[PDB]
């Protein structure tokens, strides 16, 4: 695959591993509105928004986990009053896509996918019928496409994770756990703030600490700064608490309420 | 959009950089085809005097071709490979313009000037062969495939700091499930015989009938204007007809059936790549032809790859490669005529 070993020289992580403070400040502006708590089930929320239109259109996880990067980078820096993020999302979708040589998605089955999860998953959250056209979704995409700065090759935990547990020897036992456990971090920051072979390290250690694996040694001999990986375990147990002590289904449309709203022209 | 912040839009708007009001382009055309519209530009604010290349892609929106050659060009950095340097997206009209820095000549122009006579210098062969070879290196390093190289695609800079350096331009954005499935010189016999998928042995093969066509000044494969008959025929009347030994998966091909209806080995019987470059005047016992003849391999898992090449010793026989294909001589070649 395109640009595989090339990490270190990559815009991802030239200009797209942030500083946590940075991306705080940033959030300021919806914070005004927002508690930190709905802020982030406001993130867990639209992350599976983008997983199920993903699942809906038959893309890889790879794809969908780049569109949902997309959709991170771009309320990052803006305001989610700035672009609906239910226009966002499969924006982002169909954007990642025609990068990850799937296909143009057809207009009519992304228009369609979208009027579909929405009311047969999201039904919850929307009363209203998705609501934008074709022409939208493509004014959308110019916007995305600017604020990234056209950086679209995206770099995921996916491929060191299937790397460390060939390494291991483990792939029977340890790779579905931790490959849906790297699923599981796109419901945060994470992405934004580490390379993704050391959340795919931290993801290891998790599900080998879930099966009762002895990886000591293993990791041990690593030679990696074994801080930030515990910083990234952290997160992701934390979020395994989040996800416990949250009703999406009965809190979203209350929240999705509270965010700030678009303003129309004068 | 109705639904979109009114402040955020024309704040972008406001600081939204125009092609149009940046560069200076109007009827500076120098180039038109599937790639799309390339005009020589200068910046409108006199801060620097460059001379930049700008390149309206073909279409509107952002197609699958238009999409990939951002998504890599914005990854891509290396001498050899042309260095975008800025996107423009003009909302009003859903255009899609790529500015890279201007490239005064190239190799369909070099080598038609070559064969207007003066046969191409045996340094500057050498030389581009080198920087063709270190520019591919390093894509296919990448797991980029470029999928249709050639001369026009083989550009060299002018006058300024970069004299004489190769640019690797126009890579093969994109083919749908990396498949194949009016140019055929250039391509590999696998292509020809239905080869279902890019690979680098093809970018390979592209190279070598480059480095024949630099020493020569006449393309190796020229012919008439997947499965091609008469490419395939000039192919075997230059190098040959493949023995079952030189290519042994040749049976896998899916065109093979249809190859041994319409050919018959013993046409083609004094035929060799020996012959062919014999006769214009390039010698066999030459380090130049024996890197010739392991590029220009029928069975590709048989073509050298590109590392492999740049460590020939061809580019340890003097005279080196230089960085300036020119070596320091005076540019004889015209600059581009505008459109
Ligand atoms: C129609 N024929 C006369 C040939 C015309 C030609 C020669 C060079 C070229 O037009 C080109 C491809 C792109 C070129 C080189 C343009 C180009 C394209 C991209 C550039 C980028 C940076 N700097 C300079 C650049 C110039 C200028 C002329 C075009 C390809 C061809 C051949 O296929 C035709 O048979």
């Amino acid at each position: 695959k395109a640009m595989a070993g090339n990490f270190w020289q990559s815009s991802h992580y030239l200009q797209w591993i942030l500083d946590k403070q940075d991306l705080l400040k940033e959030r300021q502006k919806d914070l005004k509105f927002l508690s930190e708590e709905e802020y982030w089930k406001l993130q867990i929320f639209f992350t599976n928004v983008i997983q199920a239109l993903g699942e809906h259109l038959k893309l890889r996880q790879q794809v969908i986990a780049t569109a949902t990067v997309y959709f991170k980078r771009f309320y990052a820096r803006y305001s989610l009053k700035s672009i609906d993020p239910v226009l966002m999302a499969p924006t982002c979708v169909f954007l990642a896509s025609k990068v990850e040589e799937f296909g143009v998605v057809s207009n009519t089955r992304l228009i369609a996918a979208a009027t579909s999860v929405l009311k047969t998953r999201f039904s919850y959250a929307f009363p209203k019928e998705f609501p934008y056209r074709m022409n939208h979704i493509l004014e959308c995409e110019f916007y995305l496409l600017e604020l990234m700065d056209c950086c679209l090759i995206v770099y995921h935990p996916y491929r060191p994770l299937l790397q460390y547990v060939q390494d291991m020897g483990q792939e029977d036992m340890l790779l579905p756990l931790a490959w849906r456990i790297v699923n599981d971090t796109y419901r945060t920051d994470l992405c934004l703030l580490y390379p993704p072979f050391m959340i795919a390290l931290a993801c290891l250690h998790v599900a080998c600490v879930v099966q009762q694996k002895d990886a000591r040694q293993w990791f041990a001999e690593l030679s990696v700064d074994m801080e930030k990986i515990l910083e990234i375990i952290r997160v992701i147990l934390k979020l395994y608490e989040q996800w416990k002590n949250f009703d999406e289904r009965k809190e979203m449309a209350t929240i999705l309420s509270k965010m700030p709203k678009p303003k129309p022209p004068p | 959009d109705d639904k979109m912040d009114y402040d955020f839009k024309v704040k972008l708007s406001s600081e939204r950089e125009r092609v149009e009001d940046l560069f200076e382009y109007e009827g500076c055309k120098v180039g038109r085809g599937t790639y799309g519209h390339v005009y020589k530009a200068k910046r409108k604010d006199g801060k620097d005097d460059k001379d930049y290349a700008l390149k309206q892609i073909e279409g509107t929106g952002i197609s699958m071709s238009a999409c990939r050659e951002i998504a890599l060009l914005r990854e891509l950095k290396h001498p050899n490979v042309i260095s975008l340097q800025k996107v423009f997206l003009s909302h009003a009209d859903r255009k899609v313009w790529l500015l890279f820095d201007y490239a005064e000549h190239d190799l369909w122009h070099i080598i038609k000037f070559h064969r207007a006579s003066v046969q191409l210098p045996r340094g500057m062969v050498k030389s581009l062969l080198y920087q063709i070879l270190d520019g591919i290196h390093y894509l296919h390093a990448n797991w980029v495939l470029h999928r249709d190289l050639k001369p026009a695609n083989i550009l060299v800079m002018g006058e300024g700091p970069e004299r004489g350096r190769v640019k690797i331009a126009d890579m093969g954005f994109a083919r749908l499930f990396n498949s194949p499935l009016v140019t055929f010189w250039y391509r590999a016999p696998e292509l020809l015989l239905g080869a279902r998928h890019y690979t680098k042995a093809i970018d390979i093969w592209a190279i070598g009938c480059i480095f024949a066509e630099l020493l020569t000044s006449e393309p190796i494969f020229h012919c008439r204007q997947p499965y091609h008959h008469d490419q395939l025929d000039r192919i075997f009347n230059v190098m040959g007809f493949p023995a079952d030994k030189d290519w042994e998966d040749i049976k896998k091909m899916p065109e093979h059936s249809t190859l041994m209806k319409d050919f018959r080995r013993n046409t083609y019987t004094n035929c060799s790549l020996i012959k062919y470059m014999e006769k214009h005047k390039v010698k066999p016992d030459s380090k130049a032809f024996h890197l010739l003849q392991k590029l220009l391999t029928m069975d590709p898992i048989k073509r050298i790859t590109s590392e492999q090449a740049m460590q020939d010793p061809y580019f340890l026989e003097d005279p080196l490669p230089t960085s300036d294909v020119f070596a320091g001589c005076q540019i004889p070649y015209p600059k581009r005529e505008f459109l």
